[PDB]
RNA sequence: CGUGGGGUAGGGGGGCGCGGCCGUGGGGCAGAAGCCGGGCCGUGAGGUCCGGUGGACCCGCGGCCGACGAAGAUCCCGGCGG
RNA sequence: CACGGGCCGGGGAGUUCACGGCCGUGGCGAGCCUAAGGGGUUCAACCCCGGAGGCGUAGGGAAACCGACAGCCCGCAGCGGG
RNA sequence: GCGGGGAAAGGAAACAUCUUAGUACCCGCAGGAAGGGAAGCCAACAGGGACCCCCUGAGUAGGGGCGACCGAAAGGGGGAUA
């Protein structure tokens, strides 16, 4: 087939070049084992819906997400949640349970180490 | 979006265009004939890997009756935890209009048939539908709320 | 001409002989055949192919094991840095120690003039300037 | 009446094929400012009989005569405009009606004021 | 509510240029600054030349028309093939006087084009609306950068600021003379004049074809709405598209595919903005 | 502005019950005559009639009254009559060659059955869609490439 | 870093050329395309320059699209040989 | 001692549509897209409208008919402790 | 465009039912269009409301060595409206 290529985007280019400096940086395997993830292709990349933060995720929870957020299922639950995009559902249902809504880069500006950090996909 | 050279571009200078030389580039006899043939003489062990031994039924064979789709109705069950994502989109818009004291949705006007008994109802509900399952009439019931079975 | 660094000095001399031993790659009979004989290589994809089995005494096939050293590819013979110029306006960002101005083909006699005259000036190695502009400025 | 189509190839077909009456127009060449201001109009064909200044060519700067018109190929005659072929005679260079500027007017046919009216109104 | 669009990724990698400023500069129709206007939400979309290239080409695909060959063009010889034994090759020939004169194959003389082609190929390129009117809100914003609209190839040495918004007096400018002293009071003349020392007669057949002459793009002008007289008052200009706010596309705002085009907008259409392409 | 009927889509068993409106063909006789109007003054004023429509809908009245007292008020301008404008019937030649006399009609199946049902009307339009490679016929065999394919893909 | 360096059918990855289009930058009667010979660059497809001939167009770079690359088919058409 | 070509020039072969599978990217995302068609336009481009319909969100059964999860364990990455 | 007469090659990897195809072709007859067109209709107890053409319904129902393959209609959205 047409092998993969990478993302076409060029934000996405930089993201996944801040993150793998970010790892190097501070020694945060958290930071690469990200990169890895969004750097992978178009047609499986990870998507998640806020539904499923009910699930794996408790209040207090600081969790980052290597794709989308989706608004899907009730959130009822406080969680700060980093993503590389939200949709407006998933930022409102965020908001509104009480959690907040990062950027990925924002996030390791908040905690260089990603010391307790969920990924969730 | 990214774009890529056709295959024939690569392919002059090539011969035989990647089909071999010695099983070359032929009419429909290299095909096993022209259109879907074969599945009984010489691709039955393509029948036999997918459809079922012995009958070989999806690609041959009788199963059943269809009834008729004039007479019969086309179901659009709603589950009641993706019905209870509704009620509150709704409230938000002011669109649902509290009566009982609860609120009350009406299927129908929705444009959903019947409804089923996924998920959770947390709120107090009037739901009218001509059809609701066993859970569904339950899980309504046990959010305070009721079923009401209007007939056509 | 052009003084390179002393690892560069060393690549320029074997860049030479590569290229006074390098095979010239031509076709099974080109020179037998006028309908190609002027063509270029061709890696013919055939049964009885010689040349891409490499047999002692045959013609020999391409290949990136014929490679020139890669810090002084595609320098001129001199060493500079060769740059197709078109007009005198070309001229400028161009380091007249790194760089040898190759004036393009189709300049007319009157732009390479002009050019001519403000390369030479700014200590560029002008390549062709032509006969004809050569002439004129030798008469002036 | 000339194509309006914006293709060349319309454009030049209908320049070929134009009949005598709409090839009249291709005769039109610019009066001198003397006679503009004694006539109001800022072109006429020209006519035999008419003084013209060639403005092109190797006889540009020469004035004479309109001694013939010809309207199949729009080429103009005029003295001094001429040469000697090898066997002596003397012969007309034909000077394309754009290359001149009318510096007389012949205004003998009464059929020309009226379009002098035309154009000046 | 903005933070996903710019995103910031201090401190691993350095800043770019700023962003368009909070506010947009407005000049007066003799080219001196009057007023200040909030700038719109349009202008702090992120310039993504993928997709403005993408929607660029698809606008473009939507113009060309289906080219095709006559039907029966090479086959409406009587001809067959006379087989073997006549020590000939086995293609069709012609059957009367010109009998051993070859027909109707690719290989043949006056033969059929093999692969020719057809009238029903789709050369329209589709794009999702949503996807297209994110990338003209892209295409917009590389508009606010000196560094785009120089890459482009504009001059824009003399331009005062970008984005460059005018008052919308300018619209009742109605003569070409009047129109050009406003973009020399603008710094905008010299871009103009390159369009016009830059026309070219184009190498090739386009000449045969009604394509001789090419000209470069130099300055989009966009109006209020519909029919105002600035618009016919510069679109003789070399290189000038004059078109209204409710009617941008990818064609005038990343000509070749390449965001970054020498705009002036009108302060009025400034305001009309807010309420489109989004 | 002329007002247009609304009317019922007709409630199907396959539905379940999910209705919507639609625009009807014209306004009801039941409905004009709460206005006052038979078909032919509400053809003369304009209006689309629908003698053969039985059903009367409240919404219809109230914007048939609305635009009534409009145009009689002279506040609205009524449109030309919704009746035949002109007539032109051409000669007809070789009806009976045709086949366009009550035996050619009967022979070609008008009298038994609708024109889209008639056999000469299925030859008609397969040879349109065939010609122009249309909707169904722009793949031969397209049911049986589906088929398989859903058995291999979804065995 | 590799007790890495053969390769038909075939799979995968990059590049050169031809005609047009969207852009950008240029050249040309002080001589464009084409043609003959030659130097230089590139493993190579090829590029580029010089001298002769010619007489009006053409080219570099980014993007896109094709009626896109011949040594062969008892290949087709023409021309011309022993 | 298997067949094809005397030579040279020019020509000469994986195309398009529909449907299906898959991949590489892009938009949106429990939703996604409009088709025909309509208004405007600097007029086949472009802007706007048009959600009919199609696919997804629920499956099982020939059919009548019925109609769904966070409980536990192992455990890669990641994280925290030594 | 309307009425009638009416194949085969090929496909089914053979072939006869079948398809190709009511096609090629033939005979006859009109117009600038033709034909169709105004409920002994469709529906399902709720309602549409002459006709043609476009999108869809849909390769669904169904036909068929139930193989190859063939294949609607109602309904919905439009053009136009008498
Ligand atoms: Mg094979
Ligand atoms: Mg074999
Ligand atoms: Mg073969
Ligand atoms: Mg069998
Ligand atoms: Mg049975
Ligand atoms: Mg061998
Ligand atoms: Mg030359
Ligand atoms: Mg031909
Ligand atoms: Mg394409
Ligand atoms: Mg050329
Ligand atoms: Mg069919
Ligand atoms: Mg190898
Ligand atoms: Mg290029
Ligand atoms: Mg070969
Ligand atoms: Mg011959
Ligand atoms: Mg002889
Ligand atoms: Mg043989
Ligand atoms: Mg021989
Ligand atoms: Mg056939
Ligand atoms: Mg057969
Ligand atoms: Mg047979
Ligand atoms: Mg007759
Ligand atoms: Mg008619
Ligand atoms: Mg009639
Ligand atoms: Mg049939």
């Amino acid at each position: 087939p047409p092998n993969p290529t990478g993302p076409t985007n060029r934000q996405l280019r930089m993201l996944i070049r801040f993150l793998r400096k970010a790892a190097t940086a501070n020694s945060a395997n958290i930071w690469r084992a990200i990169a890895e993830l969004v750097e992978r292709p178009r047609r499986s990349r990870v998507v998640v819906n806020v539904g499923k933060l009910n699930r794996v995720a408790n209040d207090g929870d600081v969790v980052v997400i290597p794709g989308k957020l989706l608004g899907g299922g009730e959130l009822k639950k406080r969680v700060v949640v980093a993503a590389v995009s939200v949709t407006p559902k998933a930022w409102k249902k965020v908001v509104e349970a009480g959690g907040e809504v990062l950027t990925i880069p924002e996030l390791v500006r908040r905690n260089p180490k990603g010391s307790g950090v969920k990924i969730v996909i | 979006v990214r774009r890529f050279k056709r295959a024939t571009k690569y392919r002059r200078g090539s011969r035989t265009h990647g089909w071999g030389r010695v099983g070359q580039h032929r009419k429909s006899g290299g095909s096993g004939g022209k259109g879907m043939v074969g599945f009984h003489k010489h691709k039955w062990s393509l029948v036999m890997k997918y459809g079922e031994s012995g009958t070989g039924w999806p690609f041959y064979g009788k199963h059943g009756f269809k009834q008729p789709e004039t007479i019969s109705v086309e179901w659009r069950p709603i589950n009641v935890g993706r019905l209870a994502e509704l009620v509150k989109e709704l409230r938000e818009r002011g669109e649902v209009r509290e009566e009982e004291g609860r609120l009350v949705v009406d299927l129908l006007k929705l444009g959903y048939n019947k409804l089923l008994g996924g998920g959770h109802m947390d709120v107090p509900l009037v739901v009218y539908t001509p059809v609701a399952s066993k859970a569904a009439v339950e899980k309504i019931a046990k959010a305070g709320g009721e079923v009401r079975i209007v007939s056509l | 001409r052009r003084e390179l660094p002393q690892p560069l000095k060393r690549l320029l001399r074997l860049r030479l002989q590569m290229k006074r031993r390098k095979p010239e790659f031509v076709r099974i009979d080109q020179w037998r055949y006028k309908r190609i004989e002027d063509s270029g290589w061709r890696n013919q994809r055939t049964l009885d192919n010689k040349i891409r089995r490499k047999w002692k005494g045959w013609p020999k096939p391409v290949e990136v094991g014929y490679r020139k050293p890669a810090a002084v590819r595609g320098l001129h013979p001199s060493g500079f840095v060769e740059v197709l110029v078109h007009r005198p306006e070309d001229l400028a960002g161009l380091d007249p120690k790194v760089h040898a101005v190759r004036i393009g083909r189709t300049v007319g006699l009157r732009k390479r003039l002009e050019i001519v005259k403000k390369a030479r000036e700014l200590g560029f190695y002008v390549l062709n300037p032509g006969k004809e502009v050569v002439e004129l400025l030798k008469k002036e | 009446p000339f194509t309006a189509s914006a293709q060349p190839r319309k454009q030049r077909l209908s320049l070929y094929a134009a009949p005598l009456h709409l090839r009249r127009k291709l005769l039109n060449a610019k009066l001198s400012p003397e006679l503009q201001k004694k006539l109001g109009v800022k072109r006429l064909p020209v006519r035999r009989g008419d003084t013209v200044l060639i403005m092109r060519g190797d006889f540009k700067g020469v004035t004479g005569k309109v001694v013939k018109v010809d309207l199949k190929r729009v080429r103009i005659f005029v003295e001094g405009a001429t040469r000697t072929n090898s066997r002596g005679q003397t012969v007309y260079y034909p000077i394309h009606p754009s290359k001149v500027m009318i510096v007389d007017v012949d205004l003998s046919d009464k059929a020309r004021q009226k379009l002098i009216e035309r154009r000046k109104r | 509510l903005l933070k996903f669009k710019l995103l910031d990724l201090s401190p691993y990698i350095k800043p770019a240029e700023e962003r368009p400023p909070e506010a947009l500069k407005v000049y007066d129709v003799n080219g001196q600054y009057m007023a200040d206007i909030e700038t719109p939400i349009h202008f702090y979309e992120p310039v993504r030349p993928d997709l403005i290239r993408r929607a660029y080409l698809s606008a473009l695909s939507a113009r060309f028309q289906p080219k095709g060959v006559y039907e029966g063009a090479g086959k409406e010889h009587s001809c067959e093939s006379f087989g073997v034994g006549l020590g000939i090759a086995r293609i069709p020939r012609y059957k009367g006087h010109l009998w051993p004169r070859g027909c109707f194959a690719p290989n043949t003389r006056g033969g059929r084009r093999a692969h020719p082609p057809r009238p029903e190929k789709k050369l329209h390129e589709e794009i999702n609306w949503k996807e297209k009117n994110l990338a003209i809100r892209s295409a917009i914003a590389a508009t606010a950068y000196k560094s785009w609209v120089a890459a482009r190839g504009h001059m824009v040495e003399k331009v005062p600021s970008l984005p460059l918004v005018v008052s919308g007096d300018a619209e009742k400018i109605a003569k070409a003379k009047e129109a050009k002293k406003l973009f020399e009071v603008l710094g905008l003349w010299p871009d103009v004049e390159r369009a016009a020392e830059g026309v070219k007669i184009r190498a090739g057949k386009g000449k045969m074809r009604g394509r001789r002459y090419k000209e470069p793009k130099s300055v989009l002008v966009v109006v209020s709405e519909l029919d105002v007289p600035l618009i016919g008052a510069v679109r003789n200009f070399p290189g000038v598209d004059v078109v209204p706010v409710s009617h941008l596309n990818m064609l005038v705002l990343a000509p070749g595919g390449v965001p970054g085009r020498l705009t002036l907008w009108t302060a009025t259409a400034v305001e009309r903005l807010k309420g489109l392409f989004l | 502005m002329i007002p247009k009927p609304v009317v019922q889509v007709p409630r199907s068993i396959k539905s379940g019950g999910v209705t919507k409106w639609k625009e009807g063909r014209g306004f009801s006789l039941g409905e004009l005559k709460e206005v006052g109007l038979n078909a032919e003054q509400a053809r003369l004023l304009g209006l689309p009639v629908d003698t053969r429509r039985d059903s009367v809908w409240p919404q219809n009245v109230e914007a048939l009254r609305k635009w009534l007292i409009e145009v009689l008020e002279g506040k609205a301008t009524p449109p030309e009559p919704t009746l035949p404008k002109v007539v032109k019937v051409k000669r007809k030649r070789g009806r009976a060659f045709r086949g366009l006399t009550s035996a050619g009609r009967r022979s070609r199946g008008l009298i038994s059955t609708r024109f889209r049902e008639t056999h000469n009307y299925k030859f008609k339009k397969k040879a349109k869609e065939r010609r122009l490679k249309k909707r169904h016929e722009a793949t031969k065999g397209l049911g049986n490439v589906l088929r398989i394919s859903r058995i291999i893909n979804e065995s």
